[PDB]
């Protein structure tokens, strides 16, 4: 900075304290009172969600092998297993559409065969109705899975 | 450093004034906080192509850049894809190694932040801390002391 | 849409190598039509006020929203948004020893917004009761407030 | 048409009162399954 | 009865469901710090932790980061809640976890915290629900602005079948201005620039230049040792140099006085805005709040006018059903006689309607359910399995 | 349409006028279209008729 | 520059929204070729210069 009169060296550390911290200290957070930051991750307007998601796993999978000791991820609010829970119990329920009807069609008719019928004509349909919204534009959606149980 | 009024009309008015001519707008609104922090919404009507939108909209901010102080054209101006709501929250903390909750921030935004905000399409990411940067706490006593300032 | 967007994702490369007099301008890259539709002139009847207090208003209330509504193009003022106007006098100039470099600076200082920082913030010491931001140098108002600069 | 009407959607409620449609291609698929196919099980094998 | 069972039963929009996380927001008053709203985001985890182990796995809280802006005055605990299976009852599950959990930060607390629901949806569509806003139109200021909502928020809480109204956006704080004498200033010799990146670099710190730690380019900030800038009277302590190579104090030319201001100046479509956030009453419901809003801003003083932010464009219960079953008759009817004709066959299938609607209804109004979505799409299912049944009924004897 | 929508904001503003202030309309395109319908339909209709 | 041609120098705020200030000159002092020498620059040494 300068050089006073007498050969005398101010040097930067002479008037003001150096150290490596933060060029922003208005936000720290705390995971369970544990000193933690974190990436809070917002959708971007039309992206494709949960296979967004899945690529936010992409390259933090490559990024874990080279932490220094004791760095951990950990995953607090989280909406991927909402999605697995909607599948998981719409197909479910789906299932069990069919092995109720099953019955009721034994119920009236005692004839085997009979209860098989309208057990595929179904299955197919089903499959028939996703190959048209993959076709006009939509995806597997909250709605238009509940509008393959309805 | 700018209170609320400095940045209401050096930054946030200035913009304004100078986000037209663009296809299609229901609205604007806008934020402008005593922290110095400015943040407008454009919004356009349903599915609206958010590609070209956000285009047109940053190419318009460009014509009122030299009209706002150089200190926030040196900072992070940007027009990103928004969607008011998080999803993934991937948290960080350690375990073995203790170390401090700006340590694990700035390892967090030097490795795997930037990965992460380009990757399958993400809109914008808020880090819950801060990057490391050269941080100078200037004494004013030990800078009267020899004839000085900052 | 995207012919408008090439061509000002180009200038762009050329504004440093312009005058610093055109950068702080009004530049621009808009969608034209040689040919006006609607021209909503504007007059005064009953409290009459000149042709300059009728342009400011236009300027300065439905001009800005005009242009943005549903895709407009480019919208021409048909006169003048009103500005902090000084006629310099040589005769006056000369009798106190003076240039218009001597103005120019006088308005470049007194007439500005500072960014002073905050009491109790950004990191404080542990204990601090207040945190309320720091006013500075305000933006000039009126005509009498530039009549009393130094 | 008790249906696709529904679904000429408004505003933020878009893909809402629409993907119907989705519902729609099933009633017209199950039109299908059953104008062709099950005639032939039906012929094919019963009792 | 399928009018009364339907005119009554009120309308949403989409279920309020547990998401398996939720989450909480924090906010002080007037210019509080750091330290003060860390002790409150302290108080509201050890709710979710020590009071609350069955059903919170974790807590992410952040200090001085609300949702709706920022600052030292505000926080969010990011929750996540243990596993679906864990949890059994509906005491253990969001709606009842939530109901609790405001209403003992309410009790043992002095601030202002609360504990929502997390929608699905976007933040549109409450319903019963509304988001009004108030323009200064003319060349008022933000004092006769605030002053003008002052009034539209009071004749709404003096004449409410009521409403429930709140800004919580502006708050109102002081702010310490330091006017700086010009002529004194250049008299003793300093320069007005050296001045102001004195309390600007020391106050508010300033990015000088980029340097490289560890191969990344960061960033190299001034500012100043935390003690020397926390109260009104450490401005002296800072000394600009003159000219004249001597030292001069703040105190010379500067002087301190406390002065009202706001920490959020909002604007809607270029021009100055004040949001309102009033939520429409228990009793009415939307359209009526909203044209009993306008009338009061209509009221109000000149240069004071209003534009609906922004919620919605049209409605789905709302003027939209209407439209879409209309066509859905008109339709109906023409296909029913492009494979039938007559002028008798259409009306028998055309009556069954009422019949399926009524029981759906009845099973709606009587459990806890409402007019939303999935129900106005059970509505047109049955229709189909209505004219479905009939069209059998018809064809055959036919 | 544009045109519909310039009278749009145009029409929130006028009430907040000083006095005196008054809006008029010049050089216009927007009725030369009312024209062109109604002098079209109408010859559509004349065109039964006959 | 700043005399007879204007000069953009900085911005103001006149009833809310944000204008521009501009100096410029007195019209009598810049209409005709004469009056380029009414206008005195300062040298250096504290003397003007016309
Ligand atoms: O803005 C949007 O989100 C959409 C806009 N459009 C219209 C084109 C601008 C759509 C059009 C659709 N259909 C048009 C008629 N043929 C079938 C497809 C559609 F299914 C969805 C959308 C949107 O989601
Ligand atoms: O004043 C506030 O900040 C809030 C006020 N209210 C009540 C309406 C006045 C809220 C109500 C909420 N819920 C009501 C029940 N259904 C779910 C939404 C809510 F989540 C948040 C808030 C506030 O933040």
């Amino acid at each position: 900075l300068k050089v006073n009169q007498d050969g005398s060296r101010v040097l930067l550390r002479d008037v003001a304290k150096i150290e490596l911290g933060g060029e922003n200290y208005d936000i720290i957070a705390e995971f369970n009172g544990q000193p933690a930051s974190g990436l809070g991750i917002k959708l971007a307007t039309g992206a494709n969600a949960l296979d967004t998601a899945a690529a936010i796993r992409a390259e933090l999978a490559k990024m874990e092998p080279f932490f220094p000791s004791g760095l951990k991820i950990v995953y607090p609010y989280d909406t991927t297993p909402f999605v697995k829970i909607s599948i998981h119990e719409v197909v479910k329920t789906l299932v069990e559409a069919i092995i109720l009807v099953f019955l009721v069609m034994y119920l009236f008719l005692q004839n085997f065969r009979a209860t098989l019928i309208p057990t595929i004509a179904v299955p197919v349909v089903l499959l028939g109705t996703f190959a048209v919204l993959a076709a006009f534009g939509f995806s597997i959606n909250t709605l238009t899975m509940f509008g393959m149980v309805l | 450093g700018a209170d609320a009024k400095t940045v209401q009309d050096t930054v946030t008015q200035v913009i304004e004034q100078n986000m037209n001519g663009i296809d299609n707008l229901m609205y604007m609104s806008s934020n402008s906080d005593s922290t110095g922090t400015v943040q407008i919404t454009l919004t356009f009507e349903s599915g609206t192509d958010a590609d070209i939108a956000q285009v047109q909209v940053q190419a318009k901010l460009q014509l009122a850049m030299p009209l706002l102080p150089q200190e926030v054209q040196q900072q992070g101006v940007s027009v990103e894809k928004s969607s008011s709501s998080f999803l993934m929250v991937v948290g960080v903390i350690n375990t073995d190694g203790t170390m401090t909750q700006e340590d694990i921030s700035d390892y967090v935004a030097a490795n795997m932040k930037d990965a992460i905000s380009r990757t399958s399409g993400v809109g914008d990411v808020q880090l819950f801390g801060s990057q490391y940067a050269m941080r100078i706490w200037m004494n004013p006593n030990e800078l009267n002391k020899f004839q000085l300032t900052p | 849409d995207i012919a408008q967007v090439q061509v000002q994702a180009k200038l762009q490369l050329a504004m440093p190598l312009l005058p610093q007099e055109v950068q702080q301008q009004g530049v621009s890259v808009e969608k034209s039509s040689s040919s006006f539709l609607m021209v909503v002139g504007v007059i005064n009847t009953d409290g009459t006020m000149t042709q300059e207090d009728i342009s400011d208003y236009v300027a300065a209330n439905m001009k800005d929203a005009i242009s943005r509504t549903s895709g407009v193009g480019d919208v021409q003022l048909f006169g003048s948004q009103y500005a902090m106007r000084i006629w310099m006098n040589p005769n006056e100039l000369n009798k106190f020893q003076l240039t218009p470099v001597d103005v120019i600076t006088a308005i470049k200082a007194q007439n500005a917004q500072v960014a002073a920082g905050q009491l109790g913030g950004t990191p404080p010491v542990k204990g601090q009761q207040l945190n309320a931001s720091i006013i500075a140098q305000t933006r000039l108002t009126s005509t009498e407030e530039f009549g009393k600069i130094l | 048409a008790v249906f696709v009407p529904m679904a000429f959607f408004g505003g933020s409620t878009g893909a809402i009162y629409r993907q119907s449609i989705t519902i729609v291609s099933a009633m017209a698929l199950s039109v299908l399954v059953a104008l062709i196919l099950t005639p032939a099980l039906c012929a094919t094998m019963l009792k | 009865g399928m009018a009364y069972l339907f005119v009554r039963l009120p309308s949403s929009f989409l279920p309020d469901e547990d998401q398996g996380v939720f989450m909480t927001m924090v906010q002080l008053p007037a210019g509080a710090t750091q330290e003060r709203t860390q002790k409150v985001l302290n108080e509201v985890t050890h709710y979710y932790l020590t009071k609350e182990k069955n059903n919170v796995e974790s807590v992410f809280a952040v200090n001085g980061f609300g949702f709706a802006g920022r600052g030292q005055n505000t926080g969010i605990a990011f929750v996540s809640l243990k596993d679906w299976a864990d949890r059994p009852g509906e005491e253990n599950k969001v709606e009842a976890i939530t109901m609790r959990a405001t209403r003992a930060f309410s009790q043992i607390k002095d601030a202002m915290v609360f504990a929502f629901n997390l929608p699905a949806i976007v933040e549109l569509g409450t319903a019963t629900g509304f988001d009004f806003e108030l323009i200064d139109q003319a060349g008022l200021g933000h004092e006769k602005l605030t002053q003008a909502r002052n009034q539209l928020l009071a004749e709404a809480a003096k004449h409410p079948m009521l409403t429930s109204v709140r800004p919580n956006g502006l708050e109102d704080t002081p702010q310490f201005k330091i006017d700086i004498d010009q002529e004194k200033a250049q008299a003793l010799g300093v320069s007005i620039n050296d001045i102001n990146t004195t309390l600007g670099a020391a106050w508010g710190g300033s990015y000088v230049n980029d340097f490289i730690d560890r191969g990344r380019v960061k960033k190299v900030y001034v500012m100043s040792e935390a003690k020397y800038r926390m109260l009104p009277d450490d401005i002296g302590d800072w000394y600009v140099r003159a000219a004249d190579g001597q030292m001069v104090p703040f105190s010379a030319f500067s002087s301190s006085r406390w002065e009202y201001g706001s920490p959020r100046l909002e604007r809607y479509n270029g021009l100055p805005s004040m949001e309102i956030l009033g939520q429409a009453a228990p009793g009415k419901s939307t359209g009526e709040a909203m044209e009993l809003m306008e009338q009061l801003a209509s009221k109000l003083p000149t240069g004071v006018g209003y534009d609906w932010t922004g919620s919605y464009q049209e409605r789905l219960s709302g003027n939209q059903a209407p439209s879409l079953y209309a066509i859905s008759l008109i339709v109906v009817f023409l296909c029913l006689a492009a494979l039938y004709e007559s002028w008798s066959i259409p009306f028998s299938v055309m009556l069954v309607v009422p019949l399926g609607v009524i029981g759906a209804l009845l099973a709606a109004t009587f459990r806890g359910l409402t007019n939303d979505v999935y129900f106005q799409v059970g509505l047109l299912t049955t229709i189909g399995l209505s004219a479905k049944n009939a069209i059998l009924i018809v064809e055959f004897a036919k």
